[PDB]
C-alpha cells in the first residue's frame, strides 16, 4: 500500500552530518 | 550578505518552531535569484544529459512505477562537477537541519540521502498521493528546493498537496523557484505532485533520524515474517 508509494531511496548511500 | 539567511536564526526561530508546530515549513528565497539559477542551469544540464531516470517507489508495484511517480530524477551527492552549486543548495540545507540541533521532533538528524535532483518533464506527470516515509525508513524530514521560475499551478499544475495528517486541510506548495520546502517524511504527512504540466524541477534530500535509520537498514538487509 502506502510502501509502495513512498519515494524510493539507496539503503546504502547516505551522507553524515 | 548573498542567501541563505544564517541558518542558526532560521532554524531555531523558524524551521524548528515552525516544524515541530506545523511539520511543514517552507522557506521562500532560500537560495536567491543567482545561486537558484545556478543549480536550476546545473539540473538542466542534468537533465539534458537524458541521464535522468524514472523515479521509483520503495516497494515497487502497479504495472509501472509511473503509474505513481511520473518523475525522471538523478541523484547527487553534491561534489559532481556540474553540480557544485546543487552542492551548495545541499550544504545549505544541511546547516539548517544542523542548527535546528535536537529539536526536529524527536529525531537526532545524523545523515541524509544524496540529493534526488526531480523533474516532471511537465507532461501531466505528477507523484499520486504517498507518504515519503511510511514504513520507518529513517526518512524524519524531507526537504525540497524547487527550481520552477513563475511558476503558475493554475497553469502548470504541479502543485505539491500535503494532508498533514489529522486536519481536513491540505497545504498547497507550489513547486516555486528558489522555494525550500521541510516536512516531517513520515504518515503525518501524505502529498502528492499533482499533474505538472510544465517542466517541474525539485531537488530532494531526506534527513535521517539517527536511531529509526540505524533499524532502517538492519530490517531492510533482513525479510522477516
Ligand atoms: O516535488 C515535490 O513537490 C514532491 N515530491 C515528492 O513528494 C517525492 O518525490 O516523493
Ligand atoms: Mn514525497
Amino acid at each position: 500500500d502506502l510502501e509502495m508509494l513512498a519515494p524510493y531511496i539507496p539503503m546504502d548511500d547516505d551522507f553524515q552530518l | 550578505q548573498t542567501k541563505p539567511l544564517p541558518a542558526l536564526k532560521l532554524a531555531l526561530e523558524y524551521i524548528v518552531p515552525c516544524m515541530n508546530k506545523h511539520g511543514i515549513c517552507v522557506v521562500d528565497d532560500f537560495l536567491g535569484k543567482e545561486t537558484g539559477q545556478q543549480i536550476g542551469d546545473e539540473v538542466r544540464a542534468l537533465h539534458d544529459t537524458g541521464k535522468f531516470t524514472d523515479g521509483q517507489l520503495v516497494s515497487q508495484k502497479s504495472d509501472s512505477s509511473k503509474d505513481i511517480r511520473g518523475d525522471k530524477i538523478t541523484w547527487i551527492e553534491g561534489k559532481e562537477p556540474g553540480c557544485e552549486t546543487i552542492g551548495l543548495l545541499m550544504s545549505s540545507m544541511d546547516d539548517l537541519i544542523r542548527h535546528c540541533n535536537g529539536k526536529l521532533g524527536s529525531y537526532k538528524i545524523n545523515g541524509r540521502t544524496k540529493a534526488m535532483v526531480a523533474c516532471y518533464p511537465g507532461n501531466g506527470t505528477g507523484y499520486v498521493r504517498h507518504v515519503d516515509n511510511p514504513n520507518g525508513d529513517g526518512r524524519c524530514v524531507t526537504c525540497i528546493y524547487y527550481l520552477n521560475k513563475d511558476w503558475d499551478a493554475k497553469v502548470s499544475g504541479g502543485i505539491l498537496r500535503i494532508f498533514p495528517e489529522g486536519k481536513a486541510q491540505f497545504a498547497d506548495i507550489e513547486p516555486k523557484f528558489d522555494r525550500l520546502l521541510f516536512f516531517w517524511s513520515d504518515r503525518r504527512n501524505p502529498h502528492e505532485v499533482q499533474p505538472a504540466y510544465a517542466t517541474r524541477y525539485a531537488i530532494t534530500v531526506w534527513y535521517f533520524d539517527a536511531d529509526e535509520r540505524a533499524a532502517a537498514k538492519v530490517k531492510y538487509l533482513t525479510g522477516e515474517k
